[PDB]
This record gives C-alpha cells, structure tokens and sequence, in this order.
RNA sequence: AGUGUGGAGAUCGAAGAUGAUUAGAAACCAUUGUAGUCCACACUGCAAACGAUGACACCCAUGAAUUGGGGAU
RNA sequence: GAUCUGGUUGAUUCUGCCAGUAGUCAUAUGCUUGUUUCAAGGACUUAGCCAUGCAUGCCUCAGAAUCACUGCAGCAGGAAUCUGCGCAUGGCUCAUUAAAUCAGACGUAAUCUGCCGCAAAAAUCUUGCGGCCGCAAAAUUGGAUAACUUGGCGAAACGCCAAGCUAAUACAUGAACCAACCGGGUGUUCUCCAUGAGACGCCCAGCGAAUGAAUGACAGUAAAACCAAUGCCUUCAGUAACACCCAGCAGUGUUGACUCAAUUCAUUCCGUGCGAAAGCCGGCUUCCGGCGUCUUUUGACGAACAACUGCCCUAUCAGCUGGUGAUGGCCGUGUAGUGGACUGCCAUGGCGUUGACGGGAGCGGGGGAUUAGGGUUCGAUUCCGGAGAGGGAGCCUGAGAAAUAGCUACCACUUCUACGGAGGGCAGCAGGCGCGCAAAUUGCCCAAUGUCAAAACAAAACGAUGAGGCAGCGAAAAGAAAUAGAGUUGUCUUGUCAUUUCAAUGGGGGAUAUUUAAACCCAUCCAAUAUCGAGUAACAAUUGGAGGACAAGUCUGGUGCCAGCACCCGCGGUAAUUCCAGCUCCAAAAGCGUAUAUUAAUGCUGUUGCUGUUAAAGGGUUCGUAGUUGAACUGUGGGCUGUGCAGGGCCCUUGCAGCCCGUGAAAAGAAACAAGAAACACGGGAGUGGGUCGCAUGUCAUGCAUGCCAGGGGGCGUCCGUGAUUUUACUGUGACUAAAGAAGCGUGACUAAAGCAGUCAUUUGACUUGAAUUAGAAAGCAUGGGAUAACAAAGGAGCAUUUUUAAAGGAUUGGAGAUUAUGGAGCUG
RNA sequence: GGAAGUCGGCAAAAUAGAUGCGUAAGUUCGCAAGAAGCAUUGGCUCUGAGGGCAA
C-alpha cells in the first residue's frame, strides 16, 4: 500500500487503490480502501511512500497490520 | 451484564451500530478485583471452560525474585509506593501488575549471608571464595537492604492469579523509579 | 416439505395462438398420426428444440474439443439408436435437419400401424392402450413410447392378449 | 454443538440417496475428520450389505464383531477413514479403506500379515513432558518415540497388532505418493519437485505412470513407497491411473455390448 | 424589462387622462402623459440568451466570391 | 424461433404511447372435472391472541433394592428414589439487520473445547495388632441423605414442614515397603592427596499452575606464543563430553516465523487442582479378560473473535465522530483470549461527493423465472449461515446458554381461588379465534431415516421421539393418459347419413392374494377343477369465442344509443357480422376463463444498443477542481542446404541442423545475462558428507561399534551471511473450491416426469458391477508470456574507470574452554 | 382544594446564585435567549494543573 497519513503516533494510514470491474458495462471503477497500520520506530515512512504490511493480531480498535518494509 | 463486544462502540465513520441481537454470555466481562494490601482473602471465579480464576481481594505476602542473584524469596509486602496509572491507586494501596511496592528486605540479607558470608565448615568457605570472584553487589541495592525495605515491581496479576509476586528493582529502572519517588 | 424428487415440464405453447398455417399443419399431423391433442406435437417440438440447441452449441466449438467429441458422439448414438437419423449420416450437422415427423415416425402407435398389426393409427392407439402390444415380451401401454431400431423386430401381440396366447 | 447431519449436507462419497431419509449418521469425533471419513454404519449397511438397515447395523456393531485397526468398535458413528484396516473375523473379510482413482472410498481386500500393517502420515512433531518426542499421524495416533529421522510429511509403516513402528518412508523426490484430497484424490504419482511457498500452501508436482503430469497442495500427498513399482501398500484396481473420459465411455459401451 | 441610491429628463412612452371607432371597446387609431427610456455605483440572472443544432479532434467532391496576413511575377 | 400486430390522417411517411400476444414451483377467484403418478400447502395481513392434548428422555452381564412388590424355592424379575449422561441438538419463524449479516477466500503464534481417537502416570507415612515406639501387611475407611415409615400443613399449587431408618461409581478421607534414573543445597562428620578427590549423615528434588534466571544453536579471515588450571605420550598426535561403579542413558523440539514445545536452577500453590473410583461384571483359589472413573496431554468435533474482495434505493439526506471513547500511544484491568472492551494519563486524530452521516425497503447465499447474446427480475420457504421465542433486561447450572416446553423482575394481556394465595407464553404438531383475496386432520406409527442414552437383538423382559415417516384434505405446479376400434346394406372413388353386426378394453365390482408397521394407493387376476361386468358404450367434456388485431357465420329470432358488449379500435339510435338467444362453426382441452404482479415482447433505460434542427430532449457564455480521456519514439536477428503456380543473383513460404544471437574481444577469459544470480560459509546440510563371512581402528563397552575409490577439478542439493532491485493489469496454464439445483455420460423404472439404479448366470454367485464428466461471478493462491496499458520515479550539470604489484601509516587452528599478547588477512594516502 | 374569589390573579405566593449540558416558532441575520428545560454545588482528607529568581 501507499502511505496516506503519518499524523498518529506509531500508526499510519495506508491506501490500497485498485480497479473494480463492473460486468454489465465491461468497464472498471477506481476504488480505494484505507487501513490503519502500526509503524515501528525502525521505519520512517513519508506520505506517498510504498509499504509492505503484514497481518497481525488486533493491536487496537482498527489496527490489524504491521509495517514490514518501506520502499 | 458487562460486555466486551464492539457493538456498543461507534463505527470509525462516527455512525451508530444498529444492534440486532441480545448480548451473549461468551463476551462477558467481570468486575475488577481492586486488590488491596492486607491479610489474605481470595475468591474463586468459575470461568469459561470450568477453570477457576483466583480473584484476590487482599494480599500481604508475595514471592519476590532477586533477578541478578537468580533467586526468589517469600516476603511480606510493606507499602505500595508508585503506580503509573494513577496515584489514587498508591493511596488506596492497590496491588496491580507493574505497581512498585516495598518488600521486607531481611530475608534477602539472610540469604546474602548464607550464600556469600557477608553481613550488610571449611568446604562452605571454599564455596564462598569460589563465588565473590566476579561478584559485586550494587550500592543502590545493598543500601536498601540495610534499611530493611527494597523496591520491587509486581510481575503477577492479583486479579487473575490471586498472587502478588514480583522482582526486585535494579539498575536504570531502579534509578528511574527512585527519581520519580523524590 | 424436505422432499427432493425432481420434476419438469416437457412442452411449451406456441408464441402465436392463431396462425392459420401452423394450425392447419398441426391438424394434419394430428389426423395422420392419430393424436389426441396439440400437446403431443408440442412435446415433440420441445424435444427437437433441446436437441437442436445442443447441436448448435457443439458445432460452434472447434472440431477436436473434448466436449464436442463426447457429446456429439452421444447425440449421434442416441439419434441412430432411436431411428431419428439414418445410420448412413454420422456428422453432427444432421441433427440440425431433424423434423417433427422424424420423431413422430418412431412412436409405438405409428410403428404398430406400419408393422401391419393394426388397420390404422387409430386402431393402433386403442390396441396399445388395451395391452395387446408387447415389445420384447414386455407389454407397453404407452402410445408415445419411442421405439429403438433394435426393438422393431420384437414388436408382436402380447402373450397374455387374446390376439397372442391368452384367454 | 451439532448432533445431527442432514443427508443433503453429508459427504457425497457416502452414496446416501436424497430420497431415503432426511438424516445421515453424524460421525463422532475420532481418528479422522468427518468430511474425510466413512462411518462404520455406512460401511456395514451400504458398502458390505451385511445389515439391511440401521437396526441390524447396531446389532452387528454393538457385539464387537467389526474390528478397526485390531480393536472392536461398537459405535456406528465411529469415523473410520483412510488407510484403516477393517476386519470382521466371523465372516473372514478384511480390507483397507482407500481412495480409488475416481476419488471414492474403496475397500481393498487384504491378506493376513498385510492387515497387520498400516501406513500413517506424520502431520506434527512435538516434545512431550520428560523430553519425549511424539509424532502425530493423520490417523490421530500419537507415537511416543518415532524414528529420529522422522519429519513432518513422512510416512510411518506401522504394525497395528504389535503397536510398533516398522520402517520410515521419507518424503523426497522420486517417491511414490497418493493424493488424499482435492480434485486429484486417488491418483498415484511420483514426486518430481515440491516448490516451497513459505506462509502459503506448498505445491507438489507429480507424475503418474502414464506420464500425465498433475499437481496438488503438499498437504494432500501421502508417501506410500519408494517407487511406483514397489509400493509398501496394495492399491485399488486402477492403480491410481486416471483414464480418459472418452476412452472410459467407449470401453464401457463396448464391454456392455459384449455382455449382450 | 425590473430593483436601490445619486444624477439627468430632449425624444419616445407601460399606468393614467381626453377624443374617436364600435353592439360594447377597459383595444387597435388620434392628442397627451407618470414610471421608465440615458449616466455612475450596486442588484437581479431571465429571452425564439436560436444555427431551436454542446466542446475538442480526423476524412471528405466542384465553381464563383469575400475579410486579414504572407509568397511569386 | 435473434418474430411482432391493432389505434392519431380525407390519404401518406414518422415519433410515440396505449392495447394485443407468450411464460411464471405466482398468487387469488369463477366455471368444469373420468383414471393414474409426483408434489407445494396460515410466508405475504397480525414476530396477532390462544382452549385442549401431545411434542426429551435414557439400564445391561457389567452404579445404588429388605417395596411391608411379584414368581419360584436364596434365585430371578423389579415400582420408587439417589447417582451418571442428555435436554445449548432437532423443530418453528423471518421481526430485527448495510464496516451488521452472508458468499468465496483467509487467520487465531489471541483463545476455550464435555462426549470420541491415540497416548501419559514411580509425588503422597496408610492399615491392623501390645505397651509415640515395636512388630506385621491382599488397606476389612467415615459420616450423611433419598426412596420407605410416622405425624402432617395447605382450597389449590411441576406447593410445602418435622422426626425416625438405610445405599452408592453421591460426598468425604486415605494408602508406608515392594519402587528406578537424574539434580541442587548443605555438615565446623570421616578418610586421603596438595587444594583436589571419595564416602556417610539431612533438606529438597512428581504431573499441572505462578513469578524469576538460563537453554531453545552455528553458519563471508587461514597461523604460530605466554601465564593459570586441566586433559593426554613418556618418566603436543588424537581428542564428543563426563574427576568410578551406564569408558555414547539426547552436544541436535518445531515453524516461514515464536517470549511457543521441552529441559535445568530458585521460590511459591495447598485457604479454589491431581484415587489404584477404597468401583462394577465376566471366564478359569488362581490367574486372565470386559467395563467404569480422577489428573496430564493433543487431534478430532465444535465454540468465540478478526476481516481480503463483493452486496438495493435516496442529496427535497453534506458534513460525521471527539462532555461521558471519537482515532492513536503508555502502564494497567477484564476476558478463554486479542482489542478503547474498560480505568487513569497523554497526543489530535479518524471518516467523507470513489457518497460518509442520516432516512427508506429488505434476513444473506446455494439457487428460481425469463433469456440469441448482453441482461431483467424473484429468493419468507427444504441445504448452509445468522437471529428470536409476547416485549425488555438480568442470571444460575453447565464443556457449551445470556437457554425460554430453565430461573428472576417489570410492562402488557391473561387462568384458578375457599380471596389467604397460586399460576401462563404453540414464530413445535394438531386444532381454535381473529385477520385477511389468500393456505389442510385436535388422524396412524416409530417399520424406514436419524438424535439422545446406563442402551445390540432375544429371553417374565417391546426406551423416548408431532424430529421423521404414513395416510386424510389439497385442479399451486409437474408426468402419463380414457371418453371408443373394425365393419355390412342402401342412401349420397371417397366422406356424411339411417342402420345392424362383430370383437376389444378400462372406469367400476371383487380376490388365493399382493403392498403396508397396520391400513390405503399402485401393480397381478377375472381360473389354476372352481371367479363379474358398456350400445343412447345416458360410463352422455368443458371453458371461452366467431367485425379487426385473431382461428371461426355477410344464418335465424328479440331489442332499438335502451339493455348490454367492448383489454384497444369500436358495436347498439327498427334489416346489429359485435348486445340477448337458437343453430352452426372455431381454439385449447380435463381443463379453460378473470384479477393483480412480474419476465419476454421493449434498441420504450440502449455496455453490447436509443434519442436530442423541426416529434421529448444541448446548459445563455466562459473559467474550473475531483473524474474520465490523452501524440510519436528505445524493436525488421543473421548465415547454410533442401523445398514451394513466390514475384519482378535478390525477396518470399515450408522445414532440419548452425550462431559470442549487433559490433568488437578470445581450454580458460570478455560482452551482454542473471535475485529463480553471484561471493562466502555451515555435519546438527544429503535414507549417514550426493552425482562424480577377510583386513584395518579399540575391545573394563549390545565397540554386537566404524572404514575398505583415493586425489584433483566440476555439477549439484539443503540452511545462513553479504552484494544488484520492478510491480500491477491483461492473457495461458495449474491448484483450491458442500450437497440439492443447472448441463451432461450410462441405464427400455412398460413410457415419461423421475431415480441412481441394476444386469447377467441350470440355480449358495459373477459383473473383482456402476454411481463418468463439466460449468458455477468477483476476490484469493502459484507460475509461463510481454504486445496493449496502468502505477511509481526522473525533469537530465548533486551529474562522478577496471586492474597489478610494492612499500608508509592506522575470526581460525595451534590439546579444548578461559585469560593474555604476537602474527596476520581486512582501511586511506 | 387551587382563581371556584374578583371588573380584572389586585395582593400575596412563586422563580432565584454559580457551573455544565440544552434551547422552538419567528427574524431587519444583529437576535429571539437567562427562550424553554435537565443536572451539580456542604464538610473534611488528599491529588493534579496553571510561575518567578539565581548558577
Ligand atoms: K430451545
Ligand atoms: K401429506
Ligand atoms: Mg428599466
Ligand atoms: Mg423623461
Ligand atoms: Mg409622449
Ligand atoms: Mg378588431
Ligand atoms: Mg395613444
Ligand atoms: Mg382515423
Ligand atoms: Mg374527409
Ligand atoms: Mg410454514
Ligand atoms: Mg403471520
Ligand atoms: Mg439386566
Ligand atoms: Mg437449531
Ligand atoms: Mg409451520
Ligand atoms: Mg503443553
Ligand atoms: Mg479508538
Ligand atoms: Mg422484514
Ligand atoms: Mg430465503
Ligand atoms: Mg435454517
Ligand atoms: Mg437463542
Ligand atoms: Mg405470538
Ligand atoms: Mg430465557
Ligand atoms: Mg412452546
Ligand atoms: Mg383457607
Ligand atoms: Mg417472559
Ligand atoms: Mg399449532
Ligand atoms: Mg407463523
Ligand atoms: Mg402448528
Ligand atoms: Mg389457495
Ligand atoms: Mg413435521
Ligand atoms: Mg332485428
Ligand atoms: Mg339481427
Ligand atoms: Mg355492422
Ligand atoms: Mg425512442
Ligand atoms: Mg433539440
Ligand atoms: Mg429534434
Ligand atoms: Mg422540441
Ligand atoms: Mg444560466
Ligand atoms: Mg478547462
Ligand atoms: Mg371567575
Ligand atoms: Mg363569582
Ligand atoms: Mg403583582
Ligand atoms: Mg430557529
Ligand atoms: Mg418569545
Ligand atoms: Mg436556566
Ligand atoms: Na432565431
Ligand atoms: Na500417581
Ligand atoms: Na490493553
Ligand atoms: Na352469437
Ligand atoms: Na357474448
């Protein structure tokens, strides 16, 4: 995913942009999801950076993933 | 009763969840022990699966480890002096995990004498010389031991296990809590 | 409730209820094959439509598609077995040319009539309904029984019938 | 917990007709998973025809006449899945529960001293108290001191009468395996390569006798011998060789014509 | 066209007045005339605001013209 | 079957709707109805209200029987009651419900888990006898309480007291020696050496749990010194370790990854864990079986939680959330467990025109209808998931419930009463009342399918089950199929006609019977010595129509813009093709009309695939942000032979072998090429360190062990460390994906709708019978391809040669750990 | 009991401070508004936050 916000302490918001296909019109739609991710102090990601994330146990009300690598 | 489910919470959009089921037994919570310092009193809680949690209402003895010497001793708790959640819990003498307590130091002194022959059979004296070769007690510890109270950190959960066990504070952590207590 | 026995329809009505040419053709088929109602012709129509739809779907495929090799073989086998198609023609395209009289010719009523056991298709109908006809010694009372080519030589009067060996 | 099993929801390989009844015997917990088992009542009633109904099946089973892996089993809901040896001494029949090439359960007849052996696939390895290594098999057996070379995925050839390990068939390239799940269940092939995808399902690439290539998840392969020529277990008639559908239809038609 | 505040106020001219015409004539016609019509500043945002024909881009036959800029003689 | 027709005009060509038409397991209603098969069936409105009855119990050889119970002569049955298990399943319904639920696909290393499978178990000072000791050994443990008896209370209550008895596998208690291995701590205890070493004494050292401290490996440098201790040969080569009684009784758990598995040390459980049930029954005093139960463990059956992509309409819903949790952090608490789930404290977050928030209609799928294709639509309802039991909320027990034929309370209704009190929950089955357009019997049965359970069947001795099955009612719907077949004379080659002859057959009536749990249906038959029945075959077919659409009368009476018809156009005002009737004819036919929905018809919702000058419809004009869309280019591979209606030595096909496959630069190496590559390095790396009956080591040893291609160089497998980086999308394969349903193979259930069966053999069984195959959006998993595209980066002046040798400077063997230094490999100039 | 008194709620009763939450029609957009309403405040013993000077 791409980093969307770094406003939180040790947590970032990422975006997963993708195309969704509508069968009836044989065409695609732009869609996005947003995931809250825990970011370790071992990384310093910025807005627009690409990140690999991995699923973990629930860490808060929304956090279900961990930053594993910053491209 | 008390529930741990997420249904009552607002969605992240701020909207209200429209609940369409009654609350379940499998998501219950229970009232906290609020364990205080005093003569022992524990109440079993029948938990899911038929297992028993031990809910401690009052505790005054704990099994406390001196990690550097890799030993432990059953000692009387004298006062709870620091709590990171709120100093209201220090005032109520509440025993929760990671709260700082003062434990009776005399047993650690007596073990120190038995294991090193120092007060703060030839074969045992051979052993005493075999030890002490790379051993130097800390000043911050031995000073506390002389006055008969050591600062320790509770490592168990009195609300779950019914025990106020712990470990003696040493090193930078001990300095941290000593600074915060002055 | 909790009953899983299947059932389906076997016929469909014509889209146009009054076409003079269709009505005349159907009345002809009724008179010549001795049918009771238009539902029998329409049942043959549904059978033919299903077979033809299958053949079109199969012919659209490349010739060596495994589905074509399997189902084309099966449908040719069935058409040859029941006498709908002549055994000479063996391509998948000849099912598309099947007509209603081709299926109607293989009814037990028409077969009994053509075999001389009956003076007419109307005689054949009542002969079949009255248990006087057996196919391989099995009494067949259904005039719409489609006769296989192999069973054509075993159609005689029933043993229990007074026209066979019965009282 | 569910005590019932609707007949429509029951596994298709049990060959229970949708019109015979609403229910099927729900397999109890035991040696095998209920989606991968054949209940004893199903065996004794539908497969062997020794019992005409469930009442006669209970009469036969509650007497201890049917043995699974040398022990009498009195429960019609006992799972009794793959590689199990079923013996009814009073009638003398004895067989191993296997998968045929179509993937259905097959009752492969056995000789004595063949019914004393069963193959068990190691699914987990753990240390028990006292530092005792224990191998857990696909059959739910917990073997208390396996061969020190035992790995997860290997096969243990096991003497059920003596309750002793006999030999170990390691999971390596060129070994003969049988597929125990998926679309290829029942096919016998050779391990040509096993690609590892950590955190995912490892894929085993196989090759049967006729050179047809196929794959499946590594969890679905069961080592049964060193080679397709020398198997450590007898296999059903088709020998795990999948036959062409057109060929099958043609041969069945010709054989039926020959019968008439 | 209409609105507000200042200005302007020749002409024409909704309202209105008077005279005709007419069965009646609140109309058309005649003579007038307020608001308007004009300007500054601020509003209003509607027209058969039309080519009743959205914008950008490509191909596309013939003759005589026309507006602006270039080139040749 | 990729289909249209009637109505706008005096006529025409359009646009366009209205009407027609076909289907619906799609409902109702009307008329009609002989036979048979297969089936829906109080969902829609009122998750409205309910009389009565039934719906969940379980015992055998194997828990407890002194019934004052029965039979027999102690045996055998055994009411009752205690005990163990179940009652959290099944059945019903669809009210709630849109980051919920659900589908496919994943996780739980974040957890609980009775019944079932396979396993494990060495803690424990007991008992009886003489005076705490001694002796001894198959442990002969203890108090209760039901049923029963006595007295009874109460109107009643699936309401109750109090005294006597007496059991359990209920409850409580409790087992020393036999009996092992291993470790830690210790005596001012003895030997013996010069600080070792060994004995003996005692304190502990079981499973599980808690805290603490260690293990839970290594794996990119080859060598020789010194001090100390300790191993060795003799008086530094080899060498797993280990200061004896086991000279190999773990130097090596698992994963993708773990603070997990397991082990050692210390301290603590214990006031809420751990019997050999101090148990039962069988065979042969002796052994040997079958059960039953406590604790530990893991895998099976589950449970709970999390969420990758998808999921109606509405902006005349634009901001939503954050006192008092909203988004995140820290230490806690609570939970089985994660977690703002919750306390305290901090920081301002989080979501939204890619539609948040709010409002409306809906349980979600599997699937159904219709369909050339693309689509449209339905899905209360059989399978799967969820939810609820009048409404709400609490809870106990239990492995599992926030249970409702469990409890508690309130709100509505509501039943009995002696007025003191006591009760109730059909959205289980049947059946009422209401509501409605709208939906069956207060039936039989556990024979089948299953569930529970102390339980095979049977023998004095038959478990319960409205779950389920069976029948009744039932023109929802579906399949098959009667209402006649042959004639003769004449009448008028046929064909109608009045006859007057034959046969045939069911509907129906029955049965030696068959079926079925018993019945009923289906089949079989109308002698097998011995069995009924058609001629108006009265055993009598209907429902709508006859101007057009649209098949069928320019018939005859009646009515006279009335009555009426007519879906639309229209007909009827005295010669009605249209009304009311007779006749005749037409269509479908045991069915056929009507109403309302819905699909096609409809290219009248248009992605495929509409229209916008004048028919409805381009915004008055620009600017402009999300959005959509967006120009080229990095790129002809070459030689050789043969072969082709190639064509005007060349190009072009087909096909086999060559290429460093542009130039350059040569067995090795250099250029491109590689992350699936390269450079290193790991026996705890590879079925022994991979493909390429004798000898030797040692022999106090199950040393019963080990080697008997060396060596070089290459090719590999595994695992780790260091080094340039390329995705997505599309497309091809492959894997993973309940049945029922849809396609489909085979198969004469008489056919068919079906079903998954059956078929064949002079006969105790073959067919080692069959039950093929597919498709089933999207997302997800692995991998081949690189043409069209997308994402990201850059904006070309922050854009920077390979080696050789030399000097100058600043981890490994060495006997193994330690220590302590040389000596290097490895850094700049 | 609660305006039945009286011409008429005259008179009297009533409301009340502070703090948090909350607040309609209408509107010249300023208000209406202290609209209406709901809640809390004592005493003790503590805890937290909010500063200035110098080396
Ligand atoms: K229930
Ligand atoms: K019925
Ligand atoms: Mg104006
Ligand atoms: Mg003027
Ligand atoms: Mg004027
Ligand atoms: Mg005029
Ligand atoms: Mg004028
Ligand atoms: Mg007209
Ligand atoms: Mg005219
Ligand atoms: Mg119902
Ligand atoms: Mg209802
Ligand atoms: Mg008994
Ligand atoms: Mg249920
Ligand atoms: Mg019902
Ligand atoms: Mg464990
Ligand atoms: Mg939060
Ligand atoms: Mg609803
Ligand atoms: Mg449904
Ligand atoms: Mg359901
Ligand atoms: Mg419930
Ligand atoms: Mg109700
Ligand atoms: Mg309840
Ligand atoms: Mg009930
Ligand atoms: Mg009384
Ligand atoms: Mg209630
Ligand atoms: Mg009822
Ligand atoms: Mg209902
Ligand atoms: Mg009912
Ligand atoms: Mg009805
Ligand atoms: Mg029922
Ligand atoms: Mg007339
Ligand atoms: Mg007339
Ligand atoms: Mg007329
Ligand atoms: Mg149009
Ligand atoms: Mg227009
Ligand atoms: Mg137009
Ligand atoms: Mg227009
Ligand atoms: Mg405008
Ligand atoms: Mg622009
Ligand atoms: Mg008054
Ligand atoms: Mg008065
Ligand atoms: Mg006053
Ligand atoms: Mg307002
Ligand atoms: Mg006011
Ligand atoms: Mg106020
Ligand atoms: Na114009
Ligand atoms: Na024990
Ligand atoms: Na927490
Ligand atoms: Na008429
Ligand atoms: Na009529």
């Amino acid at each position: 995913g791409v980093v969307h916000s770094t406003k939180m302490h040790r947590t970032i918001i990422i975006r997963r942009n993708y195309l969704h296909f509508i069968k009836k019109y044989q065409r695609y739609q732009k869609r996005h999801k947003s995931l809250a991710v825990h970011c370790s102090p071992a990384f310093d990601p910025k807005q627009g950076d690409e990140v690999v994330i991995g699923q973990c146990r629930p860490l808060s009300k929304t956090i279900r993933y961990n930053v594993l690598e910053v491209v | 009763g008390i529930v741990r489910s997420r249904l009552h919470k607002r969605k992240i959009t701020g909207g209200k969840t429209k609940i369409h089921r009654k609350r379940m037994k499998a998501e219950l919570g229970r009232l906290p022990a609020n364990t205080r310092l005093g003569a022992r009193r524990v109440s079993p809680v029948r938990a899911r699966g038929g297992n028993f949690k031990i809910r401690a209402l009052r505790l005054d003895t704990g099994n406390f480890a001196w990690a550097s010497e890799a030993i432990a001793h059953r000692v009387r708790l004298l006062d709870v002096v620091y709590n990171a959640t709120s100093n209201e819990l220090v005032r109520t003498k509440t025993l929760v995990k990671n709260c700082i307590v003062a434990v009776d130091a005399a047993p650690f002194k007596r073990w120190y004498a038995k294991h090193y022959g120092i007060d703060l059979s030839p074969k045992l004296q051979r052993e005493w010389t075999r030890r002490r070769r790379n051993h130097r007690v800390e000043k911050a510890i031995a000073d506390q031991l002389r006055e008969g109270r050591v600062l320790a950190r509770i490592t168990s959960r009195p609300g779950q296990s019914g025990r106020a066990d712990g470990i003696l504070l040493e090193g930078a952590e001990l300095q941290f809590y000593l600074k915060r207590l002055e | 409730m909790r009953n899983y026995n299947n059932f389906n329809r076997v016929w469909k009505a014509p889209r146009r209820p009054f076409e003079k040419e269709r009505l005349d053709r159907e009345m002809k088929l009724c008179g010549q094959y001795g049918l009771r109602c238009k539902r029998e012709i329409w049942r043959v129509n549904m059978t033919l439509s299903k077979m033809r739809r299958t053949a079109r779907l199969l012919l659209t495929l490349p010739e060596n598609h495994p589905r074509r090799l399997l189902e084309g073989s099966a449908i040719m086998r069935r058409c040859h077995e029941y006498g709908f198609l002549d055994e000479e023609k063996d391509k998948l395209d000849y099912v598309l040319s099947l007509t209603v009289p081709d299926i109607l010719e293989r009814r037990l009523q028409t077969i009994v009539f053509k075999a001389g056991l009956a003076k007419s298709v109307h005689h054949a109908r009542v002969l079949i309904q009255q248990r006087h006809i057996a196919v391989a010694k099995q009494i067949v009372t259904i005039p719409s029984f489609i006769v296989r080519v192999s069973s054509e030589r075993h159609i005689a009067f029933a043993d229990a019938s007074p026209f066979g060996n019965g009282r | 917990a569910k005590k019932h099993l609707k007949r429509l929801y029951a596994p298709k390989d049990w060959m229970l007709s949708k019109l015979t009844g609403v229910f099927a015997p729900r397999p109890r917990p035991g040696p095998h998973k209920l989606r991968e088992c054949l209940p004893l009542l199903v065996i004794i009633r539908n497969r062997l025809k020794y019992a005409l109904n469930a009442r006669e099946g209970e009469m036969i089973l509650r007497q201890g006449l049917v043995h699974v892996d040398n022990h009498p089993r009195r429960d019609g809901k006992y799972p009794a899945g793959f590689m199990d040896v079923v013996e009814i001494p009073k009638t003398g029949d004895r067989f191993r529960l296997m998968y045929d090439v179509k993937g259905r359960f097959a009752l492969v007849n056995l000789s004595e001293a063949e019914a004393q052996i069963k193959l068990m696939k190691v699914v987990n390895l753990y240390t028990a108290t006292g530092r005792v290594p224990v191998a857990v098999t696909h059959d739910g057996h917990r073997i208390r001191y396996p061969d020190p070379h035992t790995s997860i995925g290997d096969t243990i050839v096991y003497n059920v009468k003596e309750k002793k390990c006999v030999d170990l068939i390691k999971n390596r390239q060129g070994k003969a395996v049988i597929v125990t799940g998926g679309a290829n269940r029942g096919r016998i092939g050779e391990i040509v390569k096993v690609e590892c995808h950590p955190g995912a399902f490892n894929i085993a690439h196989l090759k049967d006798a006729s050179g047809a290539e196929f794959a499946t998840r590594a969890a679905n392969i069961f080592v049964i011998g060193k080679d397709l020529n020398n198997l450590q277990v007898t296999v059903p008639k088709q020998q795990g060789l999948r036959m062409n559908v057109i060929q099958e239809r043609e041969e069945r038609l010709i054989a039926a014509e020959a019968r008439k």
